């Protein structure tokens, strides 16, 4: 039969006019059974609510205790199978003070009671439905009419309203589930007596549905104008008198103004839920006529829009030169004769940037832009996915309207829908082939005029929104939705970049740079935030002139009237309004303008559509508005609501500027055509929203109570069943773990939702039964179970994981806690056989086996979706795209990938989207999972997903109620499961998958504190020190601690990625060629950002990598995903914070499941027959060095960039003794101007730049050190300090001396300048395991430990005592043990003298510490910590088990004090700085006496030592250093010449022996000044002094004997 | 004969800088009445017909 | 004789003749924007 | 030297084929703006 | 070395110039004439 009642949940908006309709002259015959069905006083169908206010249910109607009971064992499991312990307690007593409130109880079984009445009518056979009982009230349901009786009165309504008021009661239990549990676990208390007196209280205000919706309308503004008020008192609000709140109710406004008073942040949250609060019907007498009256009105003449539309195209073409000459470095063309500024005919030529020259607009005018590029019409595939739904060609208006209510307001049937009249989905209508051809698509376009049938726009009501009038959005046909998507892809692309007001907005990483910008400059209030919403920000355009600049933007593109079609465009779209039974009157086939129904050519074009075009307008008008009056802008803008920052000017203190910029702005943007009124902007550091999210002072709010209480679309390509809403609430839960709402209160809420949905879908059979219920959830959708918030991690960790260890830990659980045996569980989950391997693997996926689980239901969408374009589509289009179909070629392509051994996914991930049909199968991809293509694929295949529905729910009781066992699981359980998982793929796929495997965090890392982790057990540990005390007030606020040709490039970047392994197989260069080839491509042979809500946790606490033993070490890189764990730490501490506990101790991970930990097989796969598609349509080192140090030298010249954009561990491999050379060479090669190298020379001596950090993060570990021939010269010759000075010292020098650089100047590589810059970092990354270096050099220190000669004894001479980091050696060369224990209230640099000593095992007194062990690593070059001192011991250790430093009081500890005065008469050391206490008692460690060594690099500093050869160099390097700072231009040199004057007195000591100034372009030095331009500014000497004193004269300079002769 | 082509090399490189300003004469030109192009579009009915397409 | 001084302006006076095409399209395109202002004013 | 010679002619005869259109094309634009006064 | 014809086609680059001194004479005068429209809209 025919398919009644079809949406379990209500999308479209809401309207009141069809109940009227229905009331008076009805004609259908359901409709006069309605109103045989009503009463004699029918309330109007907007004052439903006050008959929903009535409808009271008997108490307890439901025994729901056996789901309370279940939901606290299914809680207990997942937090146990977590391995978190103190997070049981509070998530059940949550869920058992929701389910135990006789309010929340009552709401809740009434969502039971409606989901109930809707699964027994929804996808039903039977028309109308008989007298149902909703508590006390009467419901009768016939065809679409819905009649609610409360004994004598009575409403009636559509079917649409009741889904209305369905929804309402949903989202109002889903907004009381998430309120008890967020108030639970959030630091202010319950919600739940807020939303308790709020239901009663919109349902006992006396007014009409206007003034009470209007004040559901203001709900958000007058919020927002109390939190402006409260906030801000020097500014007063805007929005507070314009609206009826404060007198219409005053018990509501006290309510309101008491949240204000306790938190704004509680207010703005409670106020920004939209549907909890009963639907409006959008408003059909007046807002729907405010709109659309808006939309064609004219406020300004057109002469001021004229001359201010050239001055603001002046701003737009600065800003696009600005862009272009900070990218490119070529200037835009000049005017010349008739009328420009001739500086600037000059700064074209010489390319030079001038400041002045942005500040007019009169030249502006003159110069005009070059074409730069083309416009390319063909748009990628991932964007034009979901969001908007289409018109197939001005036809499906007519169908979208009730014929009923047009035939009751008009009088006319509106010759009922015409037809399906074409695909609602953008994606179906263009893959069908009628619209197929882009270029053809947007030659309308490039005519300058649309066609006819393109030009409709249909507003859409935007239901879930607070404006009950709200903003009507666009629907517009597919032509214009292919244009939108092609320019706004082809401004983001080039343009915005291009422009400095979007640039930033484009940039992820400089979107996130402006936020931080933003964030800082709100909250300080010094240079604050402003922020221009525009209520009419559609409608405020116009059709003559939008302000425009699309004018230079066509030729800018190359394009012909492309964009000039733009603004004509709002002459041509047709608005009508698609209020859901709304008529407008249809005059000839085209509508006729009313005002309140229709508007026809309206002056803008669309609520919308269109935003980054008029972005740019209105951006350009507002920072020429704001150049006028000479204040620094910026803009984060891309639609509605758009910011300002506000910066400090130089013309009026900044509230004498905050107030004239707004008055200007009001002035100016009020000339432009958008007539802004004093409330749309205000001078105040309070409040945006940008990107759909809201922001208070820059800090996301939590959309818990607005997200959750959202009711998903759900039901994509999908039968509405258990699996699909369990799915959809699964993403929605994830979906709120990524917008900054806890996911475990998403998790307890999912648990929740999950237990309700399973009440409303199974017998009670199932139900009494609490431990079966316990075991339904934690099976996963992988090996046969529902999914759940509890089975996915992908809610918890990012993308891309592998959960079946997690799973099957699930189980363990499961097993062990409650009282289900192992045979319980083998038939819940039903294993099957699961033979053979045939089909598509599942490789970087969620890794589901060979068997397919039989609770996901089968739908094809790759058979019946293939058929239907296959029989309807008679024109191939897509088709004739695939010779071939695509699923049998991709299988063969994966047989014969069934033969290799490696079975690499990412390798074949690539290889396989080079191929055309991986295009294809991502188009199928892109059908299986949108929400436009299912409200076109819904329509198809009626009364079979019933009949699935209602198959898959006796499927799955008789599942559920299954005896005995299934499927044996009995040997996999028990221990660990890495041989279980890599054999339940051998037995699925039949052979041995490696690569997929990712051995999982619940089982291999156990949190722990450090008291409770063992050290010898739990080796390797990832631990998270935080630097404060964390409370739910820590979520919110930051701390210190921060965060197609592309294929073509990714696969050669795999092509030398595989040159690590050393391994030559042909088959694997033969299959990559043909892959080439299969491109198109000319060369044959070519040369923690987490998951975003536990970010601002993360900004509290620390990372690091301490897994020494046996897994860091090796070649092959054991499996650790590093970013997964530390996500994994990040929830761990969110879910002690949300319990009620506090983080005040560092907590780390264990080391449990010691098989799972997987080194890598280094080995290349091979494909053993060619594939059938063929497409259809010198030494890596020495290059990759030099590349290297140029791009070092190009990074730190654009500094004054990014360089961690590598594998860290490759260049620690790489030798650099050839990097430091063409380091020099860039430097040298430049030839820099003098106030160009001023800022280099000021930059590198602080630590500043991502540069220096990157190369401070690479040089903790250094074989490459020791091998450089300039460096064992250069540490010889220069002071080396720490691993900034020196690398400093080093990078710096080809600038300020010339001197080393002439010892090597010969050399260099020719095929070095054939080598593209896309190359190198592959070269970098092509020689990690060709040679790893592992020799890792021990250069060791002063070991003492017996009698003999003095070579020196230095330790740390520049920084601290010397003899201080002597004992550190000292005391445990007496011990004898070569295990110690350090506490982090030591130096790091100081411990590095302690951990060079070979052959210890140093197990700290870390508290596990990352940082502090990372600090004296980073002070390291040569190696002796990463080898010696082995972490996993020490990184689980908070006190004193062995002999211990650090530590001011401890038993047995020793302790280190600092000694003022001893004569200390030892030949080893002058002098003891610090006596050591060995286990409290103090021991005379002068008996350990030094020895010969081997050869040093660090602490013990070869220039200051015995060599003086190149000392004698390193004399004229700095009298190189002093000759050339001089010279340089706009610097004061007071650190640089202060290092100069710590060698030159180093320097003074060997000599046998203070005016800074130029005379005649010469630099001349000595104390007493030559002229009036000069401006005035240990033991280790003793060894550094030698014979035969005058060789240092010999070959010296003679303004270095002035210099050094005082006076 | 290297001069007598110089002089008129001379005379191209005047001749070009003289087409550097005819290329910026012409957009100038477009703007003013690029904007009277937009300015009266007020839209009764849209009766706008763009007749000569142009090459891409 | 300076065969490649012939071709340098050789190839210049190529280039400035397609600067001239792009003038003669680009002011076609503003005969086009200006055949509608009849009408509208 | 025959050939660049001749077309060097070639090139500098068709330039100056292409400013006299062009200069037709600005005397007929200058009859188009002339009616912008009858007009406004 | 053909240097008769050297001297044809620089009096030929001379008229070219000739011809862009009156097309920049006409652009100047519509020019201005396009400059005395926009006060009057
Ligand atoms: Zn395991």
């Amino acid at each position: 039969a025919g398919i009644n009642r079809t949406d379990q949940s209500l999308k479209n908006p809401l309207l009141g006019t069809e109940v009227s309709f229905c009331l008076k002259s009805s004609s259908l015959p359901h409709h006069v059974r309605a109103l045989g069905q009503i009463k004699a006083r029918n309330l109007a169908s907007c004052d439903y609510y006050l008959l929903f206010r009535q409808v009271v249910l008997p108490p307890e109607v439901y025994p729901i205790g056996v789901l309370i009971r279940a939901a606290e064992a299914i809680l207990t499991v997942i937090v146990s199978a977590w391995k978190l312990e103190h997070m049981t307690k509070t998530l059940y007593s949550s869920v058992r003070y929701a389910l135990t409130n006789p309010r929340v109880r009552a709401q809740l079984e009434l969502h039971i009671a409606y989901q109930r009445i809707v699964g027994q009518v929804s996808y039903s056979r039977e028309a109308d439905i008989g007298p149902k009982r909703l508590g006390n009230m009467s419901l009768q349901f016939v065809q679409s009419l819905v009649i609610a009786t409360i004994d004598t009165t009575s409403c009636l309504m559509t079917y649409n309203h009741f889904l209305a008021a369905a929804d309402t009661a949903k989202s109002r239990c889903h907004l009381l589930i998430a309120s008890v549990v967020q108030g639970a676990l959030w630091e202010q208390g319950s919600f739940l007596d807020h939303i308790i007196n709020l239901i009663d209280t919109i349902d006992s205000i006396n007014l009409p549905h206007d003034d009470y919706f209007t004040i559901i309308k203001s709900i958000s503004p007058y919020s927002q104008g109390l939190v402006m008020g409260r906030h801000n008192v020097s500014v007063s609000s805007d929005f507070a008198s314009v609206f009826t709140i404060p007198e219409s109710c005053p018990q509501l406004d006290s309510l309101l103004k008491k949240l204000l008073q306790l938190d704004p942040v509680l207010l703005l949250m409670v106020s920004s839920v939209q549907k909890s609060w009963y639907f409006p019907e959008i408003r059909m007498v007046d807002g729907s006529r405010e709109q659309l009256h808006k939309m064609r009105v004219e406020l300004e003449t057109p002469q001021a829009l004229l001359s201010y539309g050239h001055t603001l195209l002046s701003i737009f073409r600065a800003e696009f030169i600005k862009g272009y000459v900070s990218k490119n470095a070529k200037w835009p063309p000049v005017h010349l004769l008739p009328g420009c500024d001739k500086s600037i005919k000059n700064a074209r030529e010489l390319g030079r940037w001038s400041p002045a020259f942005d500040r007019r607009w009169q030249l502006f005018a003159k110069v005009v832009i070059l074409r730069i590029a083309d416009l390319d019409m063909d748009p990628d595939f991932n964007d034009i996915v979901s969001d908007k739904a289409i018109i197939s060609s001005r036809r499906d208006w007519v169908f979208e309207y009730n014929a009923a209510a047009f035939w009751k307001k008009y009088g006319e049937r509106l010759e009922r829908p015409p037809a399906r009249s074409g695909p609602s989905r953008l994606v179906n209508a263009l893959i069908d082939g009628r619209l197929d051809n882009i270029p053809a698509l947007l030659e309308p376009f490039y005519r300058g005029a649309v066609e006819f049938e393109d030009r409709l726009t249909v507003l859409v009501p935007k239901e879930k929104e607070l404006k009950v009038k709200g903003r009507f959005f666009s629907k517009q046909t597919l032509a214009i939705r292919i244009y939108q998507v092609v320019a706004e892809a082809a401004l983001k692309n080039e343009v915005m970049p291009y422009l400095k007001t979007h640039s930033m907005t484009m940039s992820s990483t400089a979107l996130t740079h402006l936020l931080n910008r933003l964030s800082h400059t709100i909250t300080k209030g010094d240079s604050f935030v402003i922020n221009l919403d525009y209520s009419s920000w559609c409608n405020g355009f116009r059709p003559e002139l939008q302000a425009p600049i699309c004018r230079q933007l066509d030729q800018m593109f190359n394009c012909g009237y492309f964009f000039r079609t733009g603004c004509t465009l709002p002459c041509f779209t047709t608005f009508i309004i698609q209020d859901r039974f709304n008529p407008p009157y249809s005059f000839r086939g085209e509508p006729v303008e009313d005002g309140v129904t229709c508007a026809v050519g309206t002056k803008t074009m669309g609520e919308g559509m269109r935003q980054k075009l008029w972005t740019i307008l209105t951006s350009c008008w507002e920072i020429i508005a704001l150049r006028e009056i000479n204040v620094t802008f910026n803009i984060l803008g891309q639609g509605d609501n758009q910011t300002i920052i506000i910066h400090k000017s130089a013309s009026q203190n900044n509230q004498l500027l905050a107030e004239r910029a707004l008055g200007a702005l009001y002035k100016h943007a009020r000339l432009a055509g958008h007539n802004l009124k004093v409330e749309e902007c205000w001078v105040s550091d309070c409040l945006y929203e940008y990107g759909k999210k809201l922001f208070f002072r820059g800090v996301p709010v939590p959309g818990c109570l607005k997200q959750l209480s959202r009711v998903t679309d759900s039901t994509g390509e999908l039968f509405p069943n258990l699996y699909s809403k369990l799915a959809c609430l699964t993403s929605s839960c994830l979906s709120a773990a990524m917008a900054d709402t806890s996911p475990w209160v998403a998790l307890a809420t999912g648990v929740c939702l999950y237990l309700i949905e399973l009440y409303v879908e199974l017998p009670p059979a199932i139900m009494q039964d609490e431990s079966l219920l316990t075991t339904l959830c934690l099976v996963g959708p992988s090996i046969g179970g529902l999914p759940t918030p509890a089975t996915l991690p992908s809610v918890f960790f990012r993308g891309m994981s592998d959960p079946l260890p997690f799973q099957l830990a699930l189980l363990q659980t499961l097993i062990k806690t409650t009282g289900v045996t192992c045979s319980l569980v083998n038939r819940v989950v039903k294993l099957r056989i699961a033979p053979y391997p045939d089909w598509l693997s599942l490789v970087t996926d969620p890794t589901s086996l060979n068997i397919a689980q039989v609770y996901r239901p089968e739908r094809q969408i790759r058979r019946w979706i293939e058929e239907a374009i296959a029989t309807s589509s008679h024109s191939s289009r897509i088709a004739t795209f695939f010779q071939q179909p695509l699923t049998e070629m991709a299988q063969l392509l994966a047989r014969d990938l069934s033969t290799m051994m490696p079975l690499r996914p990412r390798d074949m991930s690539a290889l396989f989207a080079l191929s055309n049909v991986a295009y294809g199968l991502s188009i199928i991809d892109l059908f299986q999972k949108s929400s436009t293509v299912v409200s076109a694929s819904q329509a198809v295949h009626i009364e079979d997903v019933a009949l699935e529905s209602v198959r898959y729910k006796e499927s799955i009781i008789q599942g559920l109620l299954d005896t005995t066992e299934g499927y044996n699981m009995q040997p996999y359980l028990e221990g660990c499961t890495y041989l279980a998982a890599k054999q339940l793929r051998r037995l699925t796929w039949g052979r041995d998958l490696v690569g997929v495997t990712m051995p999982f965090v619940a089982e291999q890392f156990h949190p722990h504190s450090s008291v409770g982790a063992k050290a010898e057990l739990y080796l390797d540990a990832i631990i998270y020190c935080p630097q404060e005390t964390l409370r739910s007030h820590h979520l919110t606020t930051r701390g210190d601690q921060p965060l197609a040709a592309n294929l073509v490039k990714d696969t050669l970047v795999l092509h030398q990625w595989y040159k690590v392994r050393k391994v030559t197989d042909p088959h694997l260069n033969t299959l990559m060629a043909r892959f080439l080839l299969e491109k198109g491509y000319t060369s044959d042979a070519r040369p923690q950002g987490l998951t975003g809500y536990v970010n601002i946790l993360s900004t509290w606490l620390r990372f690091s990598s301490d897994y020494l033993h046996s897994f860091s070490k090796s070649s092959d890189d054991y499996t650790i995903h590093f970013q997964h764990v530390f996500t994994y730490g990040c929830l761990y501490a969110d879910s002690v914070i949300r319990s009620g506990g506090v983080i005040s101790t560092p907590y780390l991970l264990s080391a449990s499941c010691k098989t799972c930990f997987e080194k890598i097989d280094s080995e290349e796969f091979v494909l053993a027959c060619e594939p059938q598609y063929r497409g259809a349509e010198f030494d890596p080192c020495v290059s990759a060095s030099y590349c290297l140090g140029i791009l070092i030298g190009k990074s730190f010249l654009v500094d004054i960039a990014n360089l961690e954009r590598f594998s860290i561990s490759d260049m620690q491999k790489l030798p650099w003794s050839i990097v430091i050379r063409s380091l020099w060479r860039f430097l040298i090669g430049a030839r820099l101007l003098q106030f160009e190298k001023a800022g280099l020379i000021r930059m590198l001596y602080a630590a500043t730049g991502p540069t220096f950090s990157f190369l401070m993060k690479v040089f903790q570990d250094s074989a490459l050190l020791m091998d450089c021939a300039p460096l064992d010269r250069l540490s010889p010759r220069i002071n080396f300090h720490s691993r900034g000075d020196l690398v400093a010292k080093l990078v710096l020098l080809p600038f300020i001396n010339p001197g080393i650089v002439e010892i090597e100047v010969s050399g260099i590589n020719s095929k070095y300048h054939a080598v593209s810059e896309a190359n190198m970092d592959l070269y970098i990354a092509a020689a990690k395991s060709v040679g790893v270096k592992p020799t890792q050099f021990v250069e060791e220190t002063n070991d003492f430990t017996a009698r003999g000669h003095h070579h020196g004894c230095y330790s740390l001479s520049w920084s601290k005592s010397r003899n201080q980091s002597q004992v550190l050696k000292m005391v445990v060369r007496k011990l004898k043990l070569c295990v110690l224990y350090i506490y982090p209230t030591v130096d790091p640099a100081v411990a590095l003298d302690l951990c060079h000593l070979p052959a210890l095992t140093i197990i700290l007194v870390l508290g596990g510490d990352p940082a502090y062990y990372e600090r004296l690593l980073e002070m390291d070059l040569c190696g002796a910590v990463s080898s010696r001192v082995d972490i996993p011991h020490s990184l689980a250790a908070r006190t004193h088990k062995g002999f211990t430093i650090g530590p001011d009081t401890g038993p047995g500890v020793i302790r280190l004090d600092k000694l003022e005065s001893v004569c200390y008469a030892h030949p080893c050391l002058e002098e003891l700085e610090f006596n050591a206490y060995l286990d409290s008692e103090l021991v005379d460690i002068s008996d350990m006496c030094c020895l010969p060594l081997a050869t040093p690099c660090k602490a013990l500093f070869r220039p200051i030592y015995r060599s003086l050869q190149s000392f004698r160099l390193a004399l004229m390097d700095n009298y190189s250093f002093v000759m050339d700072l001089i010279l340089i231009r706009g610097l004061d040199i007071r650190p640089h010449l202060e290092e100069f004057d710590e060698l030159l007195v180093v320097g003074q000591h060997i000599l046998g022996q203070y005016y800074v100034g130029v005379v005649g372009k010469r630099p001349v030095l000595a104390r007493h000044p030559w002229s009036a331009d000069l401006k005035r500014i240990p033991s280790a000497a003793r060894l550094r002094d030698e014979d035969c004193q005058g060789s240092l004269l010999v070959g010296l300079p003679a303004g270095l004997t002035q210099l050094l002769i005082i006076d | 004969h290297s001069d007598s082509i110089r002089i008129l090399g001379e005379n191209i490189k005047i001749l070009d800088r003289s087409m550097k300003t005819m290329m910026e004469t012409m957009k100038l030109m477009m703007e003013k009445v690029d904007l009277l192009y937009a300015s009266t579009a007020v839209g009764t009915s849209a009766p706008m017909l763009p007749s000569h397409p142009a090459p891409p």
